[PDB]
């Protein structure tokens, strides 16, 4: 189970290596939302995307 | 040529069936290796790295690897171009006089990495020097090409 | 009289390597369980929680010589796969020496 | 074919078929002068 | 008396629990997919299990019999010691996936009903897995012998 | 292709290869220890109880896993989930039929 | 002991030498008291005693006649079930 | 609830809202339904079921009427009646008879040509009956019919990955109780096809037209999906007649069609009840899915065109990826795949239903013969008796209880073994599954098993996962689905209302854990609660988001699992091992209830049925070792016969001993005699032994166990084993076999024990080869006496003889039959397997003298020594918990409550504040002695006779070395543990062979201990010998010892004559090959080089 989970994570990261970020969205509240192939979150900041 | 016998610690004797010993020694620990999923359905588990018993089966049967990595036919200098999903690598041989091209290398497979002692040269890139039989793409080289 | 110095082959299936069969010198014992040396268990992959073992009797002089020379347990201390010691202290012995 | 819908045997089939010697059985034999019993720890025994 | 429980096991867990909460929070806002949320929870709880194991190793005296057996090379692993006196950790679905809810209890403390029920899955799966692995091992061994 | 149809030939060679692989897998299974001869402390699941010869033989085949972009483009009879046509006015009626 | 094994193509003389007698009668066994026919596929004088120690005419039935030839039958009654290992030949026109 | 149970203080902190039901109700209720008993009828009519119908009534109503082509003759059946049983259970088991009752049904014949009726009672045969113990007695033996798990009839949708294109494809199949299958699917080319009765695949539109649909109706009902329109437009068939003809051709190839049969074939195939039905459970399932026939009750059991159309629409909607579907006029329902492993789909064929199906087959044969022989008799005189043939029905019943997999010999190893056998759920058997079907997948534990099938119990052998055990609180629906009880919960307060939910019902709600902290009225104290969600996902939810709660923590476990103390401290693997080992503990001469156990031993022992329970209140009148007399207060007198030294199916002793004395007053339901493994009415599968946890000189290395000689001297682990030897005398082509005291060419001393009949006298000691009964046969006679097999011995305790001269019902050809019973006391010996309840098992490696064992400071020697290295790596630390508590139970405790109760004792019920020595305690599996409570109780133990405490607060005691005499340098854990003597004795595992019988099919030594065979020398053993380079030994093994007959005999003679063994060579099987090669004119020659 652990080996397969880690292998799946590695393969997903390798696939996402090419063209990580598609674009950006500006919200009417003046926020920013980055759209890409992977979900990257700041584990040190309450997992803010 | 065979040399010291592992069981007796002395030079192998004439007539010893080293072949069966090697077969048993390689096969007995096979149960410790990772294997293909035993679930009947689902997607192919070989898409993710499963390099355990299946890899040994592939090697001993001399079958073409799934993630085949082309090898350099000639030593020289590498010049590299990239596209949306394909690489276009070429080797210019220093002592040779003809460019050797690899034109259909998918980008879903990564390039080779050097990891030099102190230069930290990292991934293969234009201008690097490659010897004969070096792997250009990160993966598994085909035994027949070698 | 007849059992003295007559080797017997002990085997435990499945036999995954040559050290799954080994020659031993018998000793008549009271009871009906086979007394196995603690050190060879790793070779046999045996645990005394109900495991059984088979015994074979070489008859011819050549077979007896082979059992006494090639197959005797004291001559197979090292594993053939890697040469590491196999008949070596385990479990209680390791903790005692430690 | 004659009696019943079975072809007549021939010498070559004695060599081809699983009967005879050439084609193995791949199954273990049962051997005389053999026994089987439960094992217990003989800590006092010598290695041999 | 000698199956010691590290005093830092209640803090570590709650700390990581907070992180888990945060993940669920981000999942409620739509910043996370279900599978990716489960992956994040699995990573967080793996980190928590590693921390609990380190704390258990630090706490135990050098002369404790339970740790003495493991450290002497006689039997077992620190993983088994953690499962006994630390926390059982993550368990797998019948389909092989990790269950994001860990078994925060330990066999020293005693598992709850649902923890035990979910633990039974992989326990029964291993019985068939071990039998199946021998088939592949024997296949490769017979090829090598031939 | 549709008007002429396929000759519906017989693939004897591949069938024989599959038969030989299945026979080898069955021999491998027969090579394992049977329930009657088990020496373990207690009865337990054996490989023969869970896997058949055909499954084991298939388990070791190459089982090519080409990508869809490769799998579909090489199959004249592939049915796609969606079709996009730019400059569609240029297609002939037969192209629309296809 | 032997070290090599060879197969050649036998000439008619070699086939003749291997044989103990001609199998001329195309019959296996009779019906009354199921006695094999003479010169048949189960003939006594070519292959040997029917099962053990009994010649075709029956006048020789004693285990002591290890090296005796029955005059009328010509059967060389012998131990070791020779008829399972002794073979014949057929001359074809 | 037991009036006269012994006291056993419990550590349980939760109050049980529901008591454990009758454990073996699954058998008794099912059989009572089958025969339509009065109790079953009263129970069912009170559930809401109107006009209940029994199984026999159901099959007879299905059978009747039986009519000819013209419809002039009719035959009907009604009122199945059962007479008194022919013989008592004891007499049935004595005379090899079947415990059966005559069955009578009234058959009415009607002849429309005259209108005259002729009713007549028809004897339908001797129906085997079920005892109060839930077993069937057949031919003197006791048998159990195990409940069978099967996929219930209905409609099942699935999606699978195409192995060619990797595409996902959807399919559906309609599974009826009987009749043709109907399947629909969407292929890799997005074409909807239908397979009728497993024939060739064809477009679904063909079937739709076959049902009378026109293109307009198809394009109206469908057309929401383009794939259906494509299939319709790409179909080469138009018209109902055209589709019916095509279906006829694809169902009945070659034969000429006709309009007369075009509609009739389909109508008979799928819609007429006499050939197709959903069995009233498929109908319910197909109504619940697809939202069809909602509201009104199930009226007809057959399929309908609406069902087919709804199935097609559901399949297409599922392929399109929709989640909600609404049939025109039906209720909206979800669109989803069906999990075949879910107990919402798997149902249970109980014993009654299996017997009913076999009766149905027999009645079908009877219907065929009746239909045949009405035409061959004068209609003006035919009567119900002449038409009826009861040979087929009795043949069917007799065959089901004989050569059937589900009817199995009762597991009489011990009472718990039989009790678990009765509550067994077998997935295999006729109609269950086959070797070609699911392996790994079907053996998994599914989330829906919770509270219905135990996730731990399963046989160790090839049936792991395929055979399970019913949970304690579970029960079967009339449809056969397993329900389990739950408490209602409202507004966050746990309500006392109990509802039996099926898995399908349970998936729709949220269920909270049993161990929910609640106030006095049931309000949850914690704001958050641990719950099970729909998909079997465990979650933490708000206290007000719960609909149901578990009645008890024992909900998910079965009897044997519930009998494991401190189960939650053991890993699932070792818990399974302990549960299975509890099932194979041999009864001991003296029984002893566990010192520390669960509150399950008493109820399990009473429900197993091996303890004699007083029928009604009374006064004991006369007690003997053979019978007990009770003078009831109602004036009736009861006499209970006790089984003494009776042989179990497995060869164990089934002695029953009274536990009451004359003049005692006994309440109804009180236990008056203990069974094989009970003390005072509760399980006593093992013995409580003083155990020290330590390695000892290596004699307990690798799980070996060291036993004190006391266990041999005091018969602590001694057992009684009884074996049965049978022999028959028959007719022959040359005469008959005769039995007499005379045997030719034998000594006068070998037949000394024989009596006038040539049978060994009772009480005679018999050993290997001793004559039991002498039998002489024609080749001037030949000796064929029965003799004791190799390695067997004992005392002759009983003889049973049956003879044809005395009208005994022996089988054809047999003239006489004799059975001799030999009993032996087996002491505990080296190699015998001992085990605890926590999966700790090992063989006895050494039995030390009493003075060699480590002994306590007062001089008490320990009884057993267990190695330390076994516990920590197996996560079965529960065995340690018990070891501590078992000590606190042996030596009473007294909590000091002077300055208030200690903090650790705040949860203990006041009854646990103190107890005397040799006290018994109860610790349920998931609610019992906590770690802190046990730690304090260890420090609150009473002093011994000398006024000192040996086991300290840590549970350890200073032990003196019995050999050297010096105290061990460190304290050792000492306690009392309950251990079992398992039925894996070395006495019947030692096997040896020098020479013996050979298989005439291959001339190799036979295989088997009872066949005196040889050990297998496998191919891997050949490889191992090859690796050694031991050519001579390998050749000797392969040639002399197995195959070569001439070499075999030659080597035997050489050994017995003291000359060196000769050289094998030129094998016979090589000579045959050489002669075959010569036959092909190949001059094969052996070269000397
Ligand atoms: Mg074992
Ligand atoms: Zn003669």
């Amino acid at each position: 189970a652990e080996v397969r989970a880690l292998a799946k994570d590695i393969a997903r990261l390798n696939v996402a290596d090419n063209g990580l970020c598609f674009g950006r969205l500006d919200t009417l509240d003046d926020a920013r939302l980055y759209i890409g192939r992977l979900g990257i979150f700041d584990r040190d900041n309450d997992f803010e995307p | 040529c065979y040399g010291r016998s592992m069981a007796t610690g002395k030079l192998v004797d004439i007539g010893e069936a080293v072949g069966i010993v090697a077969a048993q020694s390689i096969g007995e620990p096979g149960t410790q290796l990772t294997m293909r999923t035993f679930h009947q359905g689902g997607v192919t588990g070989g898409a993710d790295i499963v390099g355990g018993l299946p890899r040994v089966q592939e090697l001993f049967e001399a079958r073409v690897p799934r993630n085949k990595a082309p090898i350099a036919d000639v030593a020289g200098r590498v010049r590299l171009e990239e596209s949306d999903k394909f690489f276009k690598i070429t080797i210019v041989p220093d002592d040779g006089g003809e460019e050797v091209v690899y034109d259909k290398l998918s980008k879903r497979q990564r390039l080779r990495v050097i990891t030099h002692e102190d230069g930290t040269e990292g991934v293969l890139s234009d201008g690097d020097h490659v010897e004969v039989g070096d792997q250009l793409m990160e993966g598994a080289a085909d035994p027949h090409e070698v | 009289e007849v059992i003295a110095e007559h080797p017997v082959l002990l085997n435990r299936a499945p036999t995954l390597h040559r050290l799954g069969i080994q020659a031993f010198e018998p000793q008549l014992v009271e009871g009906k369980a086979i007394q196995l040396h603690p050190l060879v268990c790793e070779a046999f992959n045996a645990d005394f929680d109900g495991d059984q073992m088979a015994v074979h009797l070489p008859l011819s002089a050549e077979a007896q010589a082979e059992a006494r020379i090639l197959m005797l347990s004291s001559n197979n201390i090292l594993s053939p796969a890697s040469g590491k010691p196999l008949a070596m202290p385990r479990l209680d012995m390791v903790t005692g020496l430690y | 074919t004659g009696p019943g819908n079975r072809p007549l045997k021939s010498l070559s089939d004695l060599l081809k078929g699983k009967q005879g010697r050439f084609r193995q059985n791949l199954l273990g034999k049962r051997v005389d002068y053999s026994g089987r019993s439960v094992i217990v720890v003989g800590p006092q025994l010598k290695l041999h | 008396a000698d199956v010691l429980v590290p005093p830092q096991k209640q803090e570590i867990l709650e700390r990581h629990e907070a992180e888990a909460d945060a993940i669920e929070r981000k999942y409620q806002r739509g910043a996370l997919n279900h599978t990716e949320r489960n992956e994040s929870l699995v990573k967080i709880w793996q980190d928590a299990t590693e921390e609990v194991g380190k704390a258990l190793e630090e706490f135990y005296p050098a002369d404790n019999p339970i740790i003495t057996i493991v450290k002497s090379g006689a039997t077992g692993n620190l993983t088994q010691t953690r499962t006994l006196a630390g926390m059982k950790g993550l368990v797998t679905n019948p389909k092989g996936e990790f269950i994001p809810r860990p078994i925060k209890s330990s066999f020293r403390e005693g598992l709850t009903v649902l923890e035990y029920f979910i633990n039974t899955h992989g326990a029964r799966k291993g019985l068939a897995d071990t039998a199946l692995r021998t088939a592949d091992s024997g296949y490769l061994t017979r090829r090598l012998v031939d | 292709v549709d008007l002429l149809g396929r000759n519906k030939a017989a693939d004897e060679a591949a069938e024989r290869e599959r038969r030989e692989e299945e026979a080898y897998a069955a021999g491998v299974l027969d090579l394992m220890v049977d329930r009657e001869d088990l020496m373990d402390d207690e009865d337990h699941l054996l490989a023969q109880d869970l896997i058949d010869a055909e499954e084991l033989a298939d388990r070791f085949k190459e089982q090519d896993n080409r990508e869809l972009s490769e799998r579909a483009a090489a199959d004249r009879e592939w049915t796609y989930g969606h079709v996009v046509v730019d400059e569609a006015q240029e297609l002939s009626e037969m192209d629309w039929r296809l | 002991f032997f070290d090599e094994l060879r197969i050649g193509l036998a000439t008619a003389d070699d086939i003749r030498n291997w044989s103990y007698g001609e199998v001329k009668k195309p019959e296996t066994i009779n019906y009354r008291t199921l006695k094999p026919e003479k010169d048949g596929l189960f003939c006594e004088k070519i292959f040997g005693p029917t099962r053990d120690w009994e010649c075709y005419c029956g006048k020789y039935k004693r285990v002591r006649f290890k090296g005796i030839i029955c005059e009328r039958c010509g059967v060389e009654v012998t131990r070791a079930k020779v008829r399972r290992e002794r073979m014949g030949h057929i001359e074809l026109a | 609830s037991v009036p006269g149970a012994p006291n056993r203080v419990s550590f349980a902190k939760l109050r049980e809202p529901l008591e454990v039901p009758g454990l073996l109700d699954v058998q008794t209720d099912s059989f009572e339904w089958l025969v339509g008993s009065d109790r079953w009828r009263q129970a069912a009519i009170d559930r809401g079921e109107e006009n209940p119908v029994g199984g026999l009534e159901e099959v007879l109503a299905e059978l009747s009427p039986i009519e000819d082509f013209s419809g002039s003759m009719s035959l009907s059946f009604s009122d199945p009646r059962f007479d008194e049983v022919k013989a008592s259970v004891d007499e049935c088991k004595d005379k090899d008879m079947t415990y059966a009752a005559p069955l009578f049904v009234t058959a009415e014949f009607i002849n429309n040509n005259t209108g005259e009726i002729k009713s007549q009672t028809v004897f339908m045969g001797d129906f085997p009956m079920m005892t109060e113990k839930g077993t069937f007695i057949i031919n003197g033996t006791e048998r159990v019919v195990v409940s069978q798990l099967v996929r219930s009839p209905g409609v099942y949708f699935d999606e699978t990955i195409d192995k060619s294109t990797e595409k996902t494809l959807h399919s559906v199949k309609v599974i009826p109780g009987r009749g043709a299958w109907l399947e629909f699917d969407v292929d890799k080319r997005d074409t909807v096809g239908v397979r009728i009765d497993r024939k060739r695949r064809q477009p679904v539109t063909v079937l739709l037209k076959a049902l009378g649909w026109t293109n307009e109706q198809i394009v109206e009902r469908f057309g929401f999906s383009e794939i259906m329109m494509g299939t319709l437009e790409k179909d080469t068939t138009s018209g109902t007649d055209e589709a019916l003809l095509d279906i006829y051709r694809k169902l009945r190839p070659g034969e000429p069609p006709t309009k007369e049969s075009a509609q009739t074939l389909l109508e008979n195939l799928f819609f007429k009840e006499k050939r197709y039905d959903l069995a009233r459970v498929g109908r319910y399932k197909v109504n619940k899915k697809l939202g069809l026939n909602a509201g009104k009750p199930i009226t007809s059991s057959t399929l309908t065109e609406e069902d087919v159309v709804a199935t097609i629409e559901y399949l297409v909607r599922l392929h399109e990826g929709q989640t909600s579907m609404t049939v025109p006029g039906g209720v909206e329902v979800p669109v989803e795949v069906d999990d075949i492993d879910h107990f919402g789909n798997r149902r249970l064929r109980t014993v009654g239903e299996l017997i009913q199906n076999q009766i149905r087959v027999g009645l079908s044969r009877m219907e065929r013969v009746v239909r045949e022989r009405m035409t061959t008799q004068d209609v003006e005189a035919i009567t119900p008796q002449t038409l009826i043939n009861i040979r087929p029905v009795v043949a069917a019943i007799k065959e089901f209880f004989g050569t059937s997999q589900l009817s199995q010999f009762m597991d009489q190893n011990n009472p718990l073994s039989g009790l678990t056998h009765k509550r067994r759920l077998s997935a295999l058997g006729p109609g269950g599954l086959s070797r070609e079907r699911a392996g790994l997948e079907v053996r998994d534990v599914h989330p829906s098993h919770y509270g219905r099938m135990c996730p731990i119990e399963t046989p160790e052998g090839p049936n792991i996962g395929l055979i399970g055990s019913l949970s304690v609180y579970a029960r079967v629906n009339p449809f056969g689905f397993i329900e389990t009880p739950y408490r209602k919960v409202e507004n966050g307060v746990v309500t006392d209302q109990i509802d039996y939910l099926t898995a399908d019902e349970e998936d729709r709600h949220v269920v909270a854990q049993a161990n929910s902290p609640t106030d006095e009225n049931g309000r949850f104290t914690e704001d958050r609660v641990m719950v099970r969600k729909k998909g079997g996902e465990v979650e933490f939810v708000s206290a007000d988001q719960v609909d149901y709660m578990d009645v008890s923590p024992r909900q998910m476990v079965s009897v044997a699992t519930a009998m494991i103390p401190f189960l939650e401290h053991d890993d699932a693997n070792r818990a399974l091992m302990g549960a299975n080992m509890q099932r194979q503990a041999v009864p001991l001469v003296r029984s002893e209830a566990p010192l520390v156990g669960t509150g399950m031993e008493l109820r399990a022992a009473i429900d197993a049925g091996d303890v004699v329970v007083a029928d009604k209140t009374g006064v004991i009148e006369e007690v003997s070792a053979d019978y007990i007399t009770v003078m009831a207060d109602d004036g009736t007198r009861q006499s209970y016969r006790l089984r003494k030294f009776a042989r179990s199916n497995h060869g164990t002793c089934a002695n029953q001993r009274p536990i009451v004395d004359a003049g005692q007053r006994v309440e109804a339901g009180q236990v008056i005699a203990d069974g094989p493994c009970t003390q005072n009415g509760e399980m006593a599968l093992g013995k409580n032994l003083l155990v020290a946890i330590m390695p000892w000189e290596g004699h307990n290395y690798e799980d070996a166990i060291i036993l004190s000689n006391r266990l041999v001297e005091e018969d602590v682990l001694t057992s009684i084993h009884i074996e049965e030897h049978e022999i028959d005398a028959r007719d022959t082509k040359l005469g008959a076999e005769e039995i007499t005291r005379d045997i030719p060419n034998v000594s006068d001393e070998v037949l000394a024990d024989l009596d006038e009949r040539g049978i060994v006298r009772i009480g005679a000691e018999v050993r290997d080869g001793d004559i039991l009964v002498g039998k002489v046969t024609p080749k001037e006679v030949r000796d064929t006496s029965l003799k004791v097999p190799h390695g067997e011995s004992g005392k002759v305790i009983g003889i049973r003889v049956f003879s044809r001269e005395d009208d005994d019902e022996l089988p054809a050809g047999v003239n006489e039959l004799v059975r001799v019973y030999v009993a032996q006391k087996r002491k505990i010996s080296d190699g015998d397997k001992l085990a605890g309840r926590h999966g700790n098992k090992g063989v006895i490696g050494k039995i030390l003298p009493v003075e060699d064992m480590p002994f306590l400071p007062d001089g008490t020697p320990v009884d057993i020594i267990l190695n330390t290295h076994g516990v920590p790596r197996r996560m079965n630390i529960g065995q340690i918990l018990e070891t501590h508590l078992g000590w606190v139970a042996k030596a009473g405790w007294n909590i000091d409550v002077a300055a208030g109760v200690p903090d650790w004792a705040s949860k203990l019920p006041e009854e646990l504040y103190s107890a005397p020595a040799d006290s018994t305690v109860a610790t349920p599996v998931f609610d019992g002695a906590q770690e802190g409570e046990l730690a304090g109780l260890l420090g609150s133990t009473l002093p011994n006779r000398d006024g000192e405490v040996m086991v300290d607060a840590d549970g350890k005691s200073t032990l003196f070395d019995g050999r050297s005499g010096e105290p061990f340098p460190y304290p050792v854990t000492v306690g009392y543990m309950y251990i079992l003597k398992l039925h894996h004795l070395v006495d019947d595992k030692i096997h040896a062979r020098s020479t013996g019988p050979y298989s005439m099919i291959t001339q190799q030594p036979l295989g088997g201990k009872a066949q005196f065979g040889g050990q297998r020398f496998g191919e891997m053993e050949c490889w191992a010998m090859q690796a050694y380079g031991a050519a001579y030994t390998l050749q000797e093994l392969l040639t002399i010892k197995s195959d070569d007959t001439v070499g075999r005999v030659k080597v035997y003679e050489a050994i017995v004559k003291g000359e060196n063994i000769p050289e094998p060579g030129i094998p016979e099987s090589f000579k045959v090959l050489l002669k075959e090669l010569q036959s092909l004119c190949l001059n094969v020659e052996v070269l000397s080089s």
